[PDB]
């Protein structure tokens, strides 16, 4: 028993500070704005109906 | 917001022709047909025809053929290029043509067909 063995874990809650490319989210009413007017609302992905933090 | 604005009411003598305009704005004018329909006192609605703004292709109610002509003009304003005007000319008028004339456009949803008219001009009264 005294002898310990390493056992690997997948799904461990730990993070390192980072930098990375993020991406945009907007809502459906932004596309309902139509009129070919808003910038990049179109290429921009939508938001969440029930956001959770 | 879609907006259809027609020319004003007019009095016409029998044998005349009337030309009604319908200024359409708030959407891409080329992308939707415009229909014309008349509401006749004591007789109800009568569909007149449609026009498709891209080529200006048209279809006229069989019973009105020979008396109706539809045309359109596309905006020539470089910073406001997407609106347009639809015109309907109705000829050989008689008192029976005394009616309120509307230009109309379908809704833009997925299940919207061609004939359910979500948008209406304010109407043009023609008295012959």
């Amino acid at each position: 028993a005294e002898n310990l063995w390493v056992t690997v874990y997948y799904g461990v809650p730990v993070w390192k500070d980072a930098e990375t490319t993020l991406f945009c989210a907007s809502d459906a009413k932004a596309y309902e704005t139509e009129k070919h007017n808003v910038w990049a609302t179109h290429a921009c992905v939508p938001t969440d109906p029930n956001p959770q933090e | 917001q879609v907006q259809l604005v027609q020319s004003g009411a007019v009095i016409k003598t029998p044998g005349s022709s009337v030309k009604i305009s319908c200024r359409a704005s708030g959407y891409n004018f080329r992308d939707y047909s415009i229909h014309w329909v008349r509401l006749i006192p004591d007789k109800g609605f009568e569909w007149i025809g449609w026009i498709k703004p891209l080529w200006g292709a048209v279809s006229y109610a069989r019973q009105l053929q020979g008396r109706v002509s539809m045309t359109r003009q596309l905006s020539q304003d470089p910073d406001d290029p997407d609106w347009g005007v639809a015109y309907m000319e109705f000829s050989g008028l008689t008192p029976a043509d005394t009616a309120e004339y509307f230009c109309v456009r379908r809704g833009s949803c997925d299940y919207c067909g061609d004939f359910p008219w979500q948008y209406w001009c304010q109407g043009t009264v023609v008295v012959v």
